[PDB]
């Protein structure tokens, strides 16, 4: 007959932070999943406003984390959707850090990851103030680069600009491939979300969307990598002979050289410049024309020279990025040529190559294996003419793969989309999986896909064994000691901000936040690009 | 069994537990875990640089 609700209760303020309560230290989005992992016996938990008011009472459920071989307790507070600042209080354990629930919760993190790219620029001075700390360096590598290894002549050809790759300052075409392709696909996949975004970059007042300004800085370097002979072959990297010391980049005066071509670098150049051509055309159509003409020169080379060719890196001991095969790279090039230009020849090249992939979509992918990028662009194209059976084969594999990633994250004690798989750079892959999930969601809308993408993000922001953000400058107890030369050489205690560290391996507890650990604690453009894609989907996003 | 030199440390192959192949940003490497006074260490060497004995362990692990 009669129902009236009990008064809201407030918490006693004796709750202390406990490192066993592991959650996304940035926060959550209304109408999406919200979970914490509690590595301690518990039952009841409360979600508490910053003022002490209890808004939710739940029961944590036990789960075995096969990765760390521990029983953990999962607190699901997904039903809390009101925007605000909260913490989780776990009687008998303690409390979590404070977190936010907001539709725009990830926008600052997106902007900071973008700042990391800005701060990796080569050939120019860079300067930014981040949380009151001034990070800067003077113009570096302004004498890029010499041709001695290309044609024997000690001739300089401009190869400035672009991004420093990692914790070293050298610039590698093959790693640029996945980086630029993943960032360009963030642009295409989330264009209405990213087009209005203003960034803290020097290009903030020109007529180009700021996300694309950052990418142009890299394409400007990429464009310099074709051989001067006009063959269309693409130099593998611009590099010093050996890895330099932990010095600021403007203090590195050793000569830098173009390194002999690879077929994969050539294919990656085609894909990047073909994408650049269609993406830049509305804003800098002269540059777009330059990009497509360059793409065509190199694609003609690849058509006439089908063999896989590894770069001759004799004389160098810096990064190799020697992808084992160019078949994926050539598939991606054909897809992008087709998407930009539409010619039947490109479509036929792509479809013939795609048919030779037994598994059309791979869950675990990175610079060495870029075929997913082509599959995504082909599947999502609005162009007519696609073979229906190939389309269906790619769709089936995409959805099967996405469903498997959801199953992995759902059955992992920390929602890790990559499961028990650890290797050098795996943190990058955790977030790169959001590409498969978001593309799956475009083809077959499914909340599980979007929530799994948020599980990948949550994992790198503190819902993990270590209870730490893996991104410099963000979240709970971020990495302080990346293998990063600017960080090591400047006079600042905190490292340069916005970088996703590579991750521990072979095991789930093997990450070490120490500068000597290039194996686990470096930074990289391909890792940031994956994080950028992951966060991009949640910029100017409304989940109602 | 022979000594594996890696960046400069030396590990007898008799101490190596798991061996596997990885294409890293630095090039193709043979990675491995090993016994270090009762802890488990991790190391890696260029594939082109690995002794026959380590490459045999890799082949077995891969078969
Ligand atoms: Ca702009
Ligand atoms: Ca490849
Ligand atoms: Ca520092
Ligand atoms: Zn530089």
């Amino acid at each position: 007959l009669i129902e009236t609700k009990v008064s809201a209760a407030k918490i006693t303020e004796n709750y202390q932070f406990d490192s066993r309560i592991r959650l996304n230290s940035i926060g959550f989005i209304p109408n999406h999943s919200k979970k914490a992992t509690i590595a301690a016996n518990c039952s009841t938990f409360y979600v508490v406003k910053e003022d002490g008011t209890i808004v939710y009472t739940g029961t944590a459920t036990s789960m075995f984390d096969n990765d760390t071989k521990e029983t953990v307790y999962i607190a699901d507070f997904s039903s809390v959707n009101e925007e605000g600042t909260y913490y989780l209080a776990v009687p008998g354990v303690g409390k979590s850090v404070n977190f936010k629930i907001a539709m725009n919760v990830y926008e600052d993190a997106f902007k900071t990851a973008m700042l990391g790219m800005y701060l990796l620029r080569c050939g120019t001075s860079v300067s930014a103030t981040y949380n009151g700390i001034h990070y800067s360096h003077g113009p570096c590598h302004t004498n890029d680069a010499y041709l001695d290894y290309i044609n024997g002549q000690h001739t300089k050809k401009d190869s400035t600009k672009g991004w420093h790759d990692a914790g070293d300052y050298n610039k590698y075409v093959v790693n640029a491939g996945i980086t630029v392709g993943s960032m360009f696909l963030a642009w295409e996949h989330f264009k209405d979300q990213l087009e209005p975004v203003a960034l803290e970059i020097p290009e903030k007042n020109n007529s180009i969307p700021d996300f694309l300004d950052e990418l142009k800085y890299e394409i400007d370097w990429i464009l310099t990598m074709q051989y001067p002979d006009g063959s269309g072959r693409v130099a593998h990297k611009v590099s010093t002979r050996n890895f330099g010391g932990f010095i600021m980049p403007e203090n590195e005066h050793d000569e830098r050289f173009f390194v002999p071509w690879s077929s994969a670098a050539t294919a990656d150049f085609v894909a990047m410049t073909a994408m650049a051509a269609r993406i830049f055309r509305p804003y800098d159509p002269q540059y777009a024309e330059k990009c497509i003409n360059a793409a065509k020169v190199s694609y003609e080379f690849l058509k006439n020279n089908p063999a896989n060719v590894f770069a001759n890196q004799s004389g160098f001991s810096t990064g190799e990025y020697a992808t084992v095969s160019d078949a994926d790279d050539r598939l991606w090039a054909a897809a992008e040529m087709w998407e930009t230009l539409g010619d039947e020849e490109y479509l036929r090249d792509f479809e013939n190559r795609a048919a030779q992939f037994s598994k059309k979509i791979e869950a675990d992918f990175d610079w060495d294996n870029v075929a997913n990028l082509g599959m995504f662009t082909y599947l999502l194209s609005e162009r007519p003419g696609k073979n229906p059976a190939l389309v269906q084969s790619i769709k089936d594999s995409l959805l099967s793969t996405a469903d498997s990633i959801v199953r992995t994250s759902q059955n992992h004690g920390y929602g890790r989309t990559l499961g028990t798989t650890y290797y050098w750079g795996c943190n990058g892959t955790v977030v790169r999986q959001t590409m498969i999930l978001q593309v799956a969601n475009k083809i077959s809308p499914n909340n599980d896909y979007v929530n799994a993408a948020l599980d990948a993000i949550s994992h790198v922001f503190g819902r993990n064994y270590y209870n730490r953000s893996y991104v410099t400058g963000l979240g709970i107890n971020p990495p302080m000691n990346p293998h990063d030369r600017r960080s090591g050489a400047d006079g600042i205690w905190e490292p340069w901000p916005g970088y996703l560290v590579g991750g521990g391996w072979p095991g789930p507890k093997d990450w070490v936040d120490i500068q000597d650990s290039y194996q686990t604690n470096e930074i990289a453009i391909n890792w940031n690009a994956a994080l950028i894609y992951a966060l991009a989907g949640f910029v100017n996003y409304n989940s109602p | 069994s022979v000594k594996v030199k890696f960046h400069e440390k030396e590990v007898d192959t008799s101490k190596i537990k798991k061996v596997w192949r990885i294409n890293t940003r630095l090039g193709m490497r043979v990675a491995f875990t090993y016994d270090d006074n009762g802890k488990t260490g991790r190391g890696m060497v260029p594939e082109k640089d690995a002794p026959k004995e380590l490459l045999d362990m890799l082949a077995r692990a891969e078969g």
